[PDB]
RNA sequence: UUGACCUCAAAUCAGGUAGGACUACGCGCUGAACAAUAAGCGCAGGAAAAGAAAAUAACCAUGAUUCCCUCAGUAACGGAGUGAAGCGGGAAAAGCUCAAAUUUGAAAUCUGGCAACAUUUCUUUUGUUGUCCGAGUUGUAAUUUCAAGAAGCUGCUUUGAGUGUAGACGAUCGGUCUAAGUUCCUUGGAACAGGACGUCAGAGAGGGUGAGAACCCCGUCUUUGGUCGAUUGGAUAUGCCAUAUAAAGCGCUUUCGAAGAGUCGAGUUGUUUGCAGCUCUAAAUGGGUGGUAUCAUCUAAAGCUAAAUAUUGGCGAGAGACCGAUAGCGAACAAGUAGAGUGAUCGAAAGAUGAAAAGAACUUUGAAAAGAGAGUUAAAUA
RNA sequence: UUUCAAUGGCCCGUCUUGAAACACGGACCAAGGAGUCUAGCAUCUAUGCGAGUGUUUGGGUGAUGAAAACCCAUCCGCGAA
RNA sequence: AGAGCAUAGCUGUUGGGACCCGAAAGAUGGUGAGAACCAUCUAGUAGCUGGUUC
RNA sequence: GCAGAUCUUGGUGGAAGUAGC
RNA sequence: AAACUUUCAGCAACGGAUCUCUUGGCUCUCGCAUCGAUGAAGAACGCAGCGAAAUGCGAUACGUAAUGUGAAUUGAAUCAUCGAAUCUUUGAACGCACUGCGCCUUAAGGCAUGCCUGUUUGAGUGUCAU
C-alpha cells in the first residue's frame, strides 16, 4: 500500500527474501563440550539441566512444575563446613 | 503565469515574484513538509521515485557490504 | 502435512509464486516423467523438457501423438511439438501447446550437462 | 488509546528463547544468579522471607568469600543492604555456604613466565 | 492478452482492427483494378479460390 | 561477441584502437541501418553494443587494478579506492579502539575474570 | 639585530567532520480550539530514554533503572471529577568512570609526519615497531571514587590486551540429496469425474496441469539433517614468545583519609511539586529528604552503562471464523495515474472470450463503416 | 393466466392534531444504506465450586502446526471471620 | 449457625463518534493576492429535522 | 433482511424529437 | 373496423444486477537493523523493448564483469545469484549566476561554507633575554 511498497511491486526485480522462519527451534549448545554431547536438543532447558544432574535456578520457580506420572545458633553457621555434596549423575562426576 | 518550474521537485508552483516554489519550498535547503498534510507527504515521499541507491543498499545488507572479488 | 515456516500453504502466495516465476524457475516447473524403460536405466523419474527431446504425448485431445520438442514456450508454460498442430481457416496449421506434464520422454537429449545431472540426481549413466 | 494483548503468547515463546538462547552461551551454569533471602520492609509482610538483591559485604565476609571473587562465581554483591540482626546474617550466610558446596569451578589458564 | 488493463486492451484491439480493415480494404481495392484490367485474372482467382463447406470438407469414408 | 576471459590476456594499450575500431563499427553499422536494413542488423548492433561493454569494463578494471597496486600499503589512498559500505559504518570505532581498555580495566579482568562454574542438583 | 613566549592572521597546506532525507516507536523546546492535545520547531537509534539512591520507609526493614500485574479507581486534591505512590507478585538483572590528596628517585601520557613490518569481510580494512615533530607541568599516565581508600607491616592465595596450528561446537550465506498409477471400463472437447484393481506414506500442506489428482508436475515429509563453497562466535587442546627488578585479592594497624557554588537556599513573578526569569546568595558531621510532633535514611550541584520494554516506518516472513470489484487501501487494471486548480492541494472511473485464437480463410454487396453467404469451437444463446 | 359481468374499493410513508385534514418525502429500477463494539454498575437465569472462590501478570509445557490445549509457584481481588 | 466467588447469557443503565443523517464553529499550519482559498484538530454539533430493514 | 432518509452510486424513462441552434 | 391507448406473451435491444472467481486489500503475529558531501531522498532528460497513463537501465543506457543454472527470448536467457566496474543534468548541491559567466594548475585535475587536529608563511608600539 505505502508508496515504497507499491514501487517493489511493479518492478520485475525480485524481492529480497530471506527464510528464517522456523519456531519451536532451540539454540544448540557451544561452550561446554561434555555438555554438547549429553545435551538433549529436544527437550527444554529444564528438563535437560534436570538430566543432567544440574541446577538450572539457584532459586525459586515461579509457576508450578511439570508432573508427568504419579509419584509414590550463629556459632554452628558461620564455623560449621559442609563437605561439598554428591554428584547425582555421570555428566556432574565427568 | 505566476509560477514557473520549480529546479528542484519540476513542478509548476515556483512563484517567480518570491522566487520560492510553493511545493518543496526551494530554495531552502529542507524540503517543504506538513503532518496535516498527510496526502501530500505520501505524494513525494521515499518510494515514488527510483530509490536507486537505496536498493542497492537493501541488497548489499545481507553479506555485510562486503567487497574483494570469490578466490 | 508441511510444518516448516519456511513454506507457505497460502493459495494466494502459491499461485503468485507460480505465475510470477522467473525462467530460471519456469524452467523446473515445466519437467515431464521419463519412460519406464529411461526411468529404470537413468534412476530418474522426471526431468526438465528441453529442446530435441523425444516425447509422447499422454493426455489431450493428440494423446499417443509422437515427436520431437521443437520449442519450450517458458512464457506460457507450454510445448511445441513436431507434426502436433491444428488447421486454420486460412490453411496455416497453427501449433498445438502441450503443457509438459501430459508428456513422456522416451528419448533424451543427452549432453555433457544432462549426464552430470543425471548422476547428479542418484543416475546410472 | 487501546493497549491489546495479541501478542501475550508471542511474548511467552520469545522469552522462553532468551532463555535457551542464554543457555545455550553458558552451558553447565545456571541460567539465573542467587539471591539472598530478606524480609519485606512491613509489619504486613515482614513475616515473609522473599529473594534479595544480592549478599551484603558482612555476609560475604562471614562465608569466606571476598567481594571481588563473589561477582565472578555467580553472587550478586548488595553494597546497600545490610545486617541489623543475626538473624539475617545467619540466613544468607548458609545460601551462601549451601550454594559453594555445590558448586564446581572449572580451572582458568595462566600465563607462567619462564624466567622469574 | 499481454494487457491486462480492460479499457488499454480494448483500445488496441481497436486500434489493431481498423488496421486490418483498411489492409484488407487496399488490397481489395488494387485487386479489383487489376482484375478489370485483365478478366483472367478473375477468372483464376475466382475457379481457385472456392468457398470451403463442412460438405466439402466432410472427413473421408 | 568477444570473450572477456582471453580479452584479460591482452595489453592495455591493444584495447585501447580495438575499442576505437569498434566504436566507429558501430556508428557506421548505424548510418548503414538508418537508410534501411534486416533484422540481423539490430542484432549486431546488441552484440557490437555489448563488446564495447566489454571492451571498457576490462580498460577500467586494469586501470583500477593498477592504482589499487600503486597505493598498496599507503596511509592515505583516493576516495574511489577506500572501502564503501554505509557513512554511519565509516564513522563508527573501529573493533580495536572499540575494545580498548583502562589498565584499570585490564587488572581486574586479570585477577577476576567471569569463571566458568556449574551448579550440583 | 636575533631568539623565546603570547596574540592576531593568512593559505586551492595536509587529514577529518557537519548539513539533506526518512521519523511507526525516542527524547527535547513549545503550543490552540477543545490537554500538559493537534499542529509548529529541534535531535537520535535499532531501540531511545532511564539508571547504580542527596531512594524508600518506620519494619524482623528494603535496596540502580525499565516494563508488566497488583496496590486502586484507593489516598490526596477538589460534591462531581482529576488521580498517584511505598509495600507485594512477576520479566530481566551488571555494574562502574572521573574532580577533589606530589610520579616528584626522574610526563611514567598522547596526536601527527616519515620509514619499515604485519593484518583484512577488503590490494578497499585495521594496527604494530622505530624515528622526528607537536600536545602537555595553567597537568597527560599509573593510583582513588566513600560500597571506600591511601601509606606502612604481614604470610596466604593468585597472574598474558601476544602470535600460530589442528580439531570440535555454534551462527550466517550460497550450491547439492529425495516415495509412490498416469493400468482397465464408462461419460466428456479435455478425466483431474464415476467404477474396478493397485501403490506410497516421517510425504493425505498448498499450487499447477484442458472438470474434485497423495501416486502427471513443482513441491510436502524426512530436514530438530546428510554432504560439499566461503565467511566468521566463544571455547578446548597443543606449540612458540611472554618487557615478572612486575601487578593483584585477602590479615593487620603506636600513620592518614581530599568528596563537585551564581549551586543549595531565601523572596518575588509566570508556566505546570517540577521548570524558568528576576533580586539576593551560603555550609562542613555540613547538606538533602523523612518519621517528632530528637531519631532514621541518603550524600546533590560531574560522567558511562547491556537485558527485560516500545514500534501504523524500513528489510523480510508466516497467518486469518476478515473484504470479495458500489466491498476491501483512493488505487486487484494505468493509481497518487488520467484529470481539476495560478498555486497550496484535490483526485477518479475502470477485473472475467475460450481448454486452445482455433480471433471467422474464402465468395459477394457497399465509397466506407459494415452486411450476407460460409467457416472455427463441446458451445458464437462465448 | 388474460378478459368480461355483478358487488365493493382512495396514495403510500412521515408529521400534525382529538383522528384528521393540511403540509412534507416519493419519475422509474438495481445495488449500498442505520441500536454496533468496548469499559463499568445493577437485575434475572444458567453453570462450576462452596466458607470459600477466581488457571491465562507470569512460569512450566506443548515433535508437527506450538498464538491452541494442558499444568500451577508466590501474591492478590471479592466473601467470610 | 455464615453464602459467596467465578464464568456465560439476558435486560436495564452510565460513558465512550455510540442508531444513521442534516447549520456555520473556533483553532493550528500553509497557498494566492482587508477579504479569498487549502489541509488537519474533528465522528467540535443540532433539546431539533428526516430516516431506521423478516 | 429496506419502499421511503429533498438517502449514496449506477442505469433508464415521460417531458420530446419539444425549447431551441 | 382502423388508428391510438392499455394489458399480456414471444423475440430482439438496452443495461450490468446476481452467481462463481481473485498474482488485491485489510488485520494480527514473528525475525531483522541497513540513507547521505565516497553526493542521499526527490526531480528532470535520455536509452530499448514497448501498450504505456507501466518497467528496467544510464552514453558500458532491457545494462558490463564474476559465480552459476544449462538452451533459450517470444554458453542462450526479457534467467537467477552477485564481492568487480560504470552510473547523464540536477537536487543537502558545492567555482559565480542558474544553461551561461569565471579563475588557477597540468581536454583533464581542480576551485562551496562553518568547525576540529596539525603544517607552513607572516604581522604586532605585545612580554622578556642577548
Ligand atoms: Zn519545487
Amino acid at each position: 500500500a505505502n508508496p515504497r511498497q507499491r514501487n517493489k511491486q511493479r518492478s520485475g526485480k525480485p524481492r529480497l527474501t530471506r527464510r528464517n522462519a522456523n519456531k519451536k527451534a532451540k539454540a544448540k549448545i557451544y561452550g561446554n563440550f561434555v555438555i554438547q554431547q549429553n545435551w538433549d536438543k529436544h527437550a527444554t532447558l529444564r528438563q535437560n539441566y534436570a538430566r543432567l544432574g544440574l541446577l538450572a535456578t539457584p532459586n525459586y520457580v515461579t509457576g508450578g512444575v511439570e508432573k508427568l506420572y504419579p509419584d509414590p545458633t550463629l556459632d554452628d553457621v558461620l564455623d560449621k563446613e559442609i563437605s561439598i555434596a554428591p554428584a547425582k549423575t555421570e555428566v556432574v562426576r565427568q | 503565469k505566476s509560477h514557473t518550474i520549480c529546479r528542484r521537485c519540476g513542478k509548476r508552483s515556483f512563484h517567480i515574484q518570491k522566487s520560492t516554489c510553493a511545493c518543496c519550498g526551494y530554495p531552502a535547503a529542507k524540503t517543504r513538509s506538513y503532518n496535516w498534510g498527510a496526502k501530500a507527504k505520501r505524494r513525494r515521499t521515499t518510494g515514488t521515485g527510483r530509490m536507486s541507491y537505496l536498493k542497492k543498499v537493501h541488497r548489499s545488507f545481507k553479506n555485510g557490504f562486503r567487497s574483494g572479488k570469490p578466490a | 502435512m508441511k510444518f516448516s515456516r519456511d513454506v507457505t500453504s497460502s493459495r494466494r502466495k502459491q499461485r503468485k509464486a507460480h505465475f510470477g516465476a522467473p525462467s530460471s524457475v519456469r524452467r523446473v516447473l515445466m519437467s515431464a516423467p521419463l519412460s519406464k524403460e529411461l526411468r529404470e536405466q537413468y534412476k530418474i523419474r522426471s526431468l526438465p523438457v528441453r529442446r530435441d527431446d523425444q516425447i509422447t504425448v499422454i493426455r489431450g485431445s493428440n494423446k499417443g501423438r509422437e515427436g520431437k520438442i521443437t520449442s519450450v514456450y517458458r512464457k506460457k508454460f507450454l510445448l511445441l511439438i513436431e507434426r502436433v498442430t491444428r488447421e486454420k481457416a486460412n490453411g496455416a496449421s497453427a501449433p498445438v501447446g502441450i503443457d509438459a506434464s501430459k508428456v513422456v520422454i522416451t528419448k533424451l537429449h543427452l549432453d555433457k550437462d544432462r549426464k552430470d545431472l543425471i548422476v547428479r540426481k542418484g543416475g546410472k549413466v | 488509546y487501546v493497549k491489546t494483548w495479541f501478542n501475550q503468547p508471542g511474548r511467552k515463546l520469545r522469552r522462553r528463547q532468551a532463555r535457551q538462547t542464554k543457555a545455550a552461551k553458558i552451558a553447565p551454569r545456571p541460567v539465573e544468579a542467587i539471591r539472598p533471602a530478606v524480609k519485606p520492609p512491613t509489619i504486613r509482610y515482614n513475616m515473609k522471607v522473599r529473594a534479595g538483591r544480592g549478599f551484603t559485604l558482612e555476609e560475604l565476609k562471614a562465608a569466606g568469600v571476598s567481594r571481588r571473587v563473589a561477582s565472578t562465581i555467580g553472587i550478586p554483591v548488595d553494597h546497600r543492604r545490610r545486617n541489623r540482626s543475626e538473624e539475617s546474617l545467619q540466613r544468607n550466610v548458609e545460601r551462601i555456604k549451601v550454594y559453594l558446596a555445590h558448586l564446581i569451578v572449572f580451572p582458568r589458564k595462566a600465563g607462567q613466565p619462564k624466567k622469574g | 492478452g499481454k494487457i491486462k488493463n480492460k479499457i488499454v486492451r480494448q483500445q488496441q484491439y481497436m486500434k489493431a482492427l481498423h488496421q486490418k480493415n483498411k489492409d484488407k480494404l487496399e488490397r481489395r481495392k488494387e485487386r479489383a483494378k487489376e482484375e478489370e484490367k485483365d478478366p483472367e485474372k478473375k477468372r483464376l482467382r475466382l475457379s481457385e479460390n472456392i468457398p470451403a463447406t463442412i460438405e466439402s470438407k466432410r472427413v473421408y469414408d | 561477441a568477444l570473450k572477456t576471459f582471453e580479452l584479460r590476456k591482452q595489453s592495455q594499450e591493444n584495447l585501447a584502437e580495438q575499442l576505437q575500431e569498434l566504436r566507429q563499427e558501430l556508428a557506421s553499422l548505424r548510418v548503414q541501418k538508418i537508410a534501411g536494413g534486416s533484422g540481423s542488423k539490430l542484432s549486431k548492433i546488441k552484440t557490437t553494443r555489448k563488446d564495447i561493454a566489454r571492451i571498457l569494463t576490462v580498460i577500467n578494471e586494469s586501470n583500477r587494478l593498477a592504482a589499487r597496486e600503486a597505493y598498496k600499503n599507503k596511509k592515505y589512498i583516493p576516495l574511489d579506492l577506500r572501502q564503501k559500505k554505509t557513512r554511519a559504518i565509516r564513522r563508527a570505532l573501529t573493533p580495536y579502539e572499540q575494545s580498548r581498555k583502562t589498565l584499570k580495566q585490564i587488572k581486574k579482568e586479570r585477577y577476576f575474570p567471569l569463571r566458568k562454574y556449574a551448579l550440583k542438583a
